[PDB]
Order: structure tokens, then C-alpha cells, then sequence
């Protein structure tokens, strides 16, 4: 269906990209009308000649243009697009995760499209920036410390994890540790509790951080006797323990 | 043909050889789709045998259209399109016949195609017999038939191979080569004799 | 009556210059150049337009199902619409292949038009259908049909853009001239376009390299058949059967190849060399004489031939003055005046049109350095 749809868009289509970043001054209606198009545009993916046609019709100018500016369909919009027709440092080169997880306490149409930006951040799963980005999601995420959204918020940030390197796992871990004091709240505590696998596989790569590893260490075992789902946590909190002796082997 | 006594007139005609060009077309274009995969299934069987029926019953009005020698109708389907249309059911049938062969479950199929056939050259022949010595037709035919002249290989090799096949196999080393005589011989025996 | 494999034709539009029909084809240099562009053939009498630059060659065509094949493999066969086609040039052997560049406005993602080395891939691929209900898809194409160009590749019309030519979604239509179709035809045989000697029985000769700036003409004997100065491409006044055999009478532009310019009997002078705009019709182009529309009769030869030459507006003929043996046009002249030919080559053509192609490259070259 797509096929012939497109074939009739190359037959009538109807500088459209420079238009688009004018009317937002005054007309929300031609915004949401190019947002349904590339949005249309989106959902289509031999027929490799027309995929081509996919990429031909420049997109990242509009791409990173909406990536930061009514905010969450056309941004969406524009994900779905990219994902679907468009490694790593080009895919964190938009930071557009930046000013939505900066803006995550911002309440309310924002506070509406917290929870579609949770499964849009899930959209992009597939050095410093990097730091930069584990920084944000950490913000993000002990802002969500919607709930079932926040379980694919969950996800994603394990799969933020699951993308590496280990020192800005550790800088990212250092505050994980200070929010586990917080909590050791219970999303978050789980969501150190899943960190602790990936620090364990930091450290058995390494074998203040060891300091930070006793300190952690430290808080793990005041937070044994602090005391199902935290029998979950200590559980998993046994993978920072694991992760200790690989070591010894809202501000 | 054109109705003399009514007002308007319309060739019936060359109406329906357009509408059977439109159909050799689809049958090509089926053939383009199956020439590939080349394991027909009973969707595609089916369907396009039902399209063989369609083709059994045009020609058979093509026959009876000519049948009686009227010679205006004999000069308005020489001068028609369908010309064409005939190379390429010929181009059908010299390139299924093969993988038509290839199959023991595409023999109902096969006959089907070849019935075909059979009522396409019953036409051509029909419509061919109005020469007087060659005929302005006739050069037609002719030249258009030698157009044609790249698939015929196929057709008539594959005439040849299922005949004196048979013209053979009564021979000394074929019919007692297996004691029994009926076709209990095996394999690689007929292959050598 | 229709076409086939290896049908020399060109395309061409009559563009609107506020309704003028600019009668301009395509063009596309090569051996040099990646690009296609225009060719304005409304002027046919006073500024005339080129033909080896403008004509193409049916190369290979099928339907759908061939060219998967074709794409899945890693005679004459009478041209029906719908089918994706093979356009070789066919002066430089190349093909036209939609460039996937934006060497133009763009105006987005329409792309360039242009030639490659291969035939592979899908850009040398373009389907061809009827604009008209008259006619069918899949039916017989006839001789002139305006038609639309698509490719696989990029599967967008052939638009004539502003003077520009891309791929985008604008229908064009396109005419077709059938030039010499086909074959061409039996050997020996005088058809226009071709380049060739002039023997005299000895040689027809252009000045040497600076020196006039290369616009006398002279007779020479010996080895100026080497000297590529010695040749000289037939030009019809007509475009449609360009490539007819040459029957006599009839009279046809003749250019100098090494310069480019057209031999040119300037009648208040002497025979001499002329550039483009003073090429009108009774200026340089010559009557083809025996005595002192089709593919056509092989009339004219070249092994036998007793090529009489009248000028158009002066009726006068081929002779020479008093080796300068410079030659002129007069109204009787010597016993010199039915002369005989002699065919060149295809790889010497194709190094003809380098040579001026060069020429006009590095001279703007050197005046580009020099300003």
C-alpha cells in the first residue's frame, strides 16, 4: 500500500523544509499537517531502490531542528521517521534527549509527553557526550524515582547500561550510589540493582574507585541490615558484592 | 462486424482482440511471477487454469468468428494487433512446456496449456486458408510468423522428443531389454539404450 | 516504421520560450563530460545544431519480468511501450544513467541526468509510455511518439527543467527521429553524418596548427590522410533519416573537423572556414552534383564516385588556384572538379571530436589563467 502511495507522492508531491521553521511564531495546523506527512512518510520500510527514495526526501536539518523546540507529536513524528529510514556517536550527535530530560520535573502537554519521550527514548536502544548523556538520564530517571511508562523508562536506561566506555559508568554509578543512600526510591533501588551487573562487569574488566567500591560496599552492607522486591534488590545486590571482590581480587 | 443497417457502427471484433491482447498480457505477466519459484502451487494452478478456460473459450469464438470464410472479417483481424499477441503466447507456451515437463503434478496443467495450444493453432489455421496464392495475408503470416521464429526451437524439439521417443521405444534393446515388456525398465538401462 | 534493436534516434522537445517553441534536443558531450544538457535545432538554417552529440542507439529492451532476470543474473526485438531500454551514446559509447547528484536546483530531490561507463544497475534502465489514449502500453511503437521517460533507479520523469535536465515527478514528453535504422546498411555506402577524405587523386587540406587562425583550404598531396585535417563530417539540412543514403542533388552543410568550423564558400572571397552563426544555407552548404524520405538507395559510393560539387547561391564548382594548391570554388575550374572519397574511422571519429573538444577546453583554460 505504502508502495503505491509513495509512487503517487512522486507523481504529485505537494522549499517546504524552510516554511516548516516559520509558522511557530503566530497555523498549528500546517505544523501538525507536515508532522502527519513525514509521519506517513514514516511508515514504510527491490522495493531498496525506493528506500532510497525513503532517505532522499535532506531530513536531518528538520530532524535536529524539532529535536529541541506542541513539542511531543511533531518530535515524535520526526523520531519515527528517522528511526524507520535512517553509528553511535552520529546517534548521540542530537543531542534531542537533552532539553526533555532536562525538563523532566516541568510540572502540562510536557507533562503529558514525559511518558511518550519514555518509549521515544526507547527508540534510539539500537566520550564525554557520552557522560553527558548517562548524566541525563540519571536526571531523568531520579525524576521518575506513568509507572508502567516508567517501567520502558526502566528498560531503557538498562539498555543505556547495556551500551558500554566504563568510565562514565563509574560517574554515573558514583551518583547512583549517592541516590542508593536515598532509598537503600525503589524503582531507583532496582534500577542500582540492575547498574550492579553492569559495575560488576566494569570491574571484572578492572580486575577514588576503589574508595567509591568500599564506600558502596559500605552502604551495601548498612542497607543488609536496614531492613520480596527488596529481597529482589538484595539479591542483585549481591552483583555489587560480586563487583567488590572482583575490586579485592533534586541536589 | 459492423452492423450496415444501424447508425453508429462498432467492430465486435477487434474489440474482443484487445481484450484477448489484455489477457495474453496477464498471462505473461503470471508466467513472469512463476518463471522463478517454478513450484506451482494450487492457488496459482487453479486460478490459472480457470485463465486457460477464458483462453479455450476466446479462441473457440476467433474459430467460429472465421469459420465460415467471410472475407471482411478474414481482412479486419489480418489488419487487427493481435499478431503480436500470438508471439507471445507462444513465448507462454515454449517456456512452460519445459518446467510443465519438469513436474508430475502439474500434468493436468500442462494438459490444459497444451489444449490450448491446440485451439490456438485450430485458429490459425481456420483463419489461414483464405489465399489465393499468397495474398497480402498471407505475407502477414508469413512475416510475422518468422518474427515469431526464437521459440518455435522449444516447441518443436519438444514435439520431436515426445514422438520418436515412441517411434523408438518398440525397438530390439527397448521393449524385451526389460523381460517384462510393459515399462518395469529402469533408469540408467532406457538411458543407455 | 518502428523501432528495434540499434535504431540510431534522437529526443527532443520544442520548449516554450513564452510559447517560442525552442526546438531544443539533448546533448551530452562525453569523453570529457559526465553531463547531459540542450540542443536548440529551431535555428536548422543560420546557427545549425550537431548531430553526433544528440543521437542515441536502442541498445536492449524487455518488460518486467526480463529485467528481473537480468538483475537476478549476478536480434531486432521490436520496441513495445512499458519497457525499460538501453540508450547507448552513440558517439561516445556511453550511457544514460539518471545521476543521483544535485548539480542543479534541486528544488529537492530531483536528481541529474547524465552518462556512466556500465550498462549495470538500474539507472541505465528507462521505461517508455504512451501519453496518449490513443495508443497502448505494450503495444507496437511507432515512428514518432511522444513518450515518457522513466527510469528504475530513480523512477522519475525525464523533466526538461530551467535550461536544465533532471529526474523529478514533471512529465515531459519526448519526439523521436528515426536518423539510420536499420542496419546501416551494407558497407560502401554514402550515408550522411559520416566523416571522410576527399581524394583528388592526393588530398583536400586545412593549415597547420598556428596559423587565417586555421581557415583556408588547400588540395595536398601525400600523407595528409594521417593528418586528421583531411576530414570533413557530412551535415544534412534535415533531421529526420539524418543517416539516409546520400543520393545526389540534394544539398547538404559540410564542417571541418579538426577546428569544428564549416567549410563555407564565402562568395565574395574564396572557399574558406566559418564558424557556427555565418553557417546558413546557400553560404556553406553545397548542392552533391553527377554532373557539372527513407533509409534512401545506396545512390552515392565511395570506392566509385565523381563527386561534382555546386554551391548552393553560386552555383559554382570544385577546382583550385595556383604545394599551396588552394582551393576554390569556380564557374567552370579545371578538370578537378568530380572528385572521389574515402571513409574514415570509427576510433579516428572519436578522437575527431577530442581534438576540438580539447581546443575549446584549454583554450577557456588559458584564458581563465590569463585574466
Amino acid at each position: 500500500n505504502a508502495n503505491v502511495v509513495v509512487r503517487l507522492l512522486i507523481r504529485r508531491p505537494e522549499g517546504l523544509l524552510a516554511a516548516m521553521e516559520e509558522a511557530i511564531k503566530i497555523g498549528n495546523a500546517i505544523m501538525t499537517f507536515y508532522a502527519a506527512l513525514i509521519d506517513l512518510l514514516g511508515r514504510c520500510a527491490e522495493a531498496i531502490r525506493i528506500r532510497s527514495i525513503l532517505r532522499s526526501l535532506g531530513d536531518l536539518v528538520g530532524v535536529i531542528s524539532i529535536a529541541f523546540q506542541f513539542c511531543p507529536d511533531h518530535k515524535a513524528a520526526m523520531v519515527l521517521f528517522l528511526d524507520r529510514v535512517y553509528v553511535q556517536d552520529f546517534l548521540l550527535h542530537l543531542l534531542g534527549f537533552l532539553p526533555d530530560l532536562r525538563a523532566a520535573a516541568s510540572l502540562t502537554d510536557m507533562a503529558l509527553a514525559l511518558n511518550r519521550y519514555l518509549c521515544t527514548a526507547v527508540l534510539p536502544l539500537l566520550l564525554f557526550a557520552g557522560t553527558e548523556h548517562h548524566a541525563s538520564l540519571i536526571d531523568s530517571l531520579l525524576h521518575t524515582v506513568k509507572g508502567c511508562s516508567l517501567t520502558k523508562a526502566q528498560r531503557d536506561s538498562i539498555e543505556v547500561c547495556l551500551l558500554s566506555r566504563p568510565s562514565m559508568m563509574q560517574h554515573l554509578l558514583r551518583r547512583l550510589v549517592f541516590d542508593v543512600p536515598l532509598l537503600n526510591k525503589m524503582p531507583l533501588k532496582l534500577l542500582t540493582n540492575h547498574y550492579e551487573r553492569c559495575w560488576k562487569y566494569y570491574c571484572l574488566p578492572g580486575g577514588a574507585s576503589e574508595e567509591e567500591l568500599h564506600l558502596s560496599r559500605k552502604l551495601f552492607w548498612g542497607i543488609f541490615d536496614a531492613l520480596y522486591e527488596q529481597e529482589l534488590f538484595k539479591l542483585a545486590l549481591p552483583c555489587l558484592s560480586a563487583v567488590a571482590g572482583a575490586l579485592p581480587p533534586n541536589f | 462486424r459492423t452492423q450496415t443497417g444501424n447508425n453508429t457502427t462498432v467492430n465486435i471484433i477487434i474489440s474482443t482482440v484487445d481484450y484477448l491482447l489484455r489477457v495474453q498480457e496477464s498471462i505473461s505477466d503470471f508466467y513472469w511471477y512463476y518463471s522463478g519459484k517454478d513450484v506451482i502451487d494450487e492457488q496459482g494452478q487453479r486460478n490459472f487454469s480457470k485463465a486457460i478456460q477464458v483462453a479455450k473459450q476466446v479462441f473457440n469464438t476467433l474459430t467460429e468468428y472465421i469459420q465460415g470464410p467471410c472475407t471482411g472479417n478474414q481482412q479486419s483481424l489480418a489488419h487487427s494487433r493481435l499478431w503480436d499477441a500470438v508471439v507471445g503466447f507462444l513465448h507462454v507456451f515454449a517456456h512452460m512446456q519445459m518446467k510443465l515437463s519438469q513436474d508430475s503434478s502439474q500434468i493436468e496443467l500442462l494438459k490444459e496449456l497444451m489444449d490450448l495450444q491446440k485451439d490456438m493453432v485450430v485458429m490459425l489455421l481456420s483463419m489461414l486458408e483464405g489465399n489465393v496464392v499468397n495474398g497480402t495475408i498471407g505475407k502477414q503470416m508469413v512475416d510475422m510468423l518468422v518474427e515469431s521464429s526464437n521459440n518455435v526451437e522449444m516447441i518443436l524439439k519438444f514435439f520431436d522428443m515426445f514422438l520418436k521417443l515412441k517411434d523408438l521405444t518398440s525397438s530390439d534393446t527397448f521393449k524385451e531389454y526389460d523381460p517384462d515388456g510393459k515399462g518395469v525398465i529402469s533408469k540408467r538401462d532406457f538411458h543407455k539404450a | 516504421q518502428f523501432l528495434r534493436t540499434d535504431d540510431e534516434v534522437v529526443l527532443q522537445c520544442t520548449a516554450t520560450i513564452h510559447k517560442e517553441q525552442q526546438k531544443l534536443c539533448l546533448a551530452a558531450e562525453g569523453f570529457g563530460n559526465r553531463l547531459c544538457f540542450l540542443e536548440s535545432t529551431s535555428n536548422s538554417k543560420n546557427v545549425p545544431p550537431d548531430l553526433s552529440i544528440c543521437t542515441f542507439v536502442l541498445e536492449q529492451s524487455l518488460s518486467v519480468r526480463a529485467l528481473q532476470e537480468m538483475l537476478a543474473n549476478t536480434g531486432h526485438r521490436t520496441l513495445l511501450y512499458g519497457h525499460a531500454i538501453l540508450l547507448r551514446h552513440s558517439y561516445s559509447g556511453m550511457y544514460l544513467c539518471c545521476l543521483s547528484t544535485s548539480r542543479s536546483s534541486t528544488d529537492k530531490l530531483a536528481f541529474d541526468v547524465g552518462l556512466q561507463e556500465d550498462t549495470t544497475g538500474e539507472a541505465c534502465w528507462w521505461t517508455i509510455h504512451p501519453a496518449s489514449k490513443q495508443r497502448s502500453e505494450g503495444e507496437k511503437v511507432r515512428v514518432g511518439d511522444d513518450l515518457i521517460l522513466v527510469s528504475v533507479s530513480s523512477e522519475r520523469y525525464l523533466h526538461l527543467s530551467y535550461l536544465h535536465v533532471d529526474a523529478a515527478f514533471q512529465q515531459t514528453l519526448w519526439s523521436v527521429a528515426p536518423i539510420s535504422s536499420g542496419s546501416e546498411a551494407a558497407q560502401g555506402y554514402l550515408i550522411g553524418g559520416d566523416v571522410l577524405r576527399l581524394l583528388h587523386g592526393e588530398c583536400l587540406t586545412v593549415p597547420s596548427g598556428e596559423h587565417e587562425q586555421r581557415r583556408t583550404v588547400h588540395y595536398e598531396g601525400g600523407a595528409v590522410s594521417v593528418h586528421a585535417r583531411s576530414l570533413w563530417r557530412l551535415e544534412t539540412l534535415r533531421v529526420a533519416w539524418s543517416g539516409s543514403h546520400i543520393r545526389w542533388g540534394q544539398p547538404f552543410r559540410l564542417r571541418h573537423v579538426t577546428t569544428g568550423k564549416y567549410l563555407s564558400l564565402m562568395e565574395d572571397k574564396s572557399l574558406l572556414l566559418m564558424d557556427k552563426e555565418k553557417a546558413d544555407v546557400k553560404s556553406t552548404a553545397f548542392t552533391f552534383r553527377s554532373s557539372k524520405d527513407g533509409m534512401g538507395t545506396s545512390e552515392i559510393k565511395y570506392g566509385d564516385s565523381v563527386c561534382f560539387i555546386q554551391h548552393i547561391g553560386t552555383g559554382l564548382w570544385l577546382t583550385y588556384q595556383s604545394i599551396q594548391r588552394k582551393a576554390i570554388m569556380h564557374h567552370e575550374g579545371h578538370m578537378d572538379d568530380g572528385l572521389n572519397l574515402s571513409r574514415s574511422q570509427h576510433e579516428e571519429s572519436r578522437t575527431a571530436r577530442v581534438i576540438r573538444s580539447t581546443v575549446f577546453l584549454f583554450n577557456r583554460f588559458i584564458r581563465g589563467l590569463d585574466a
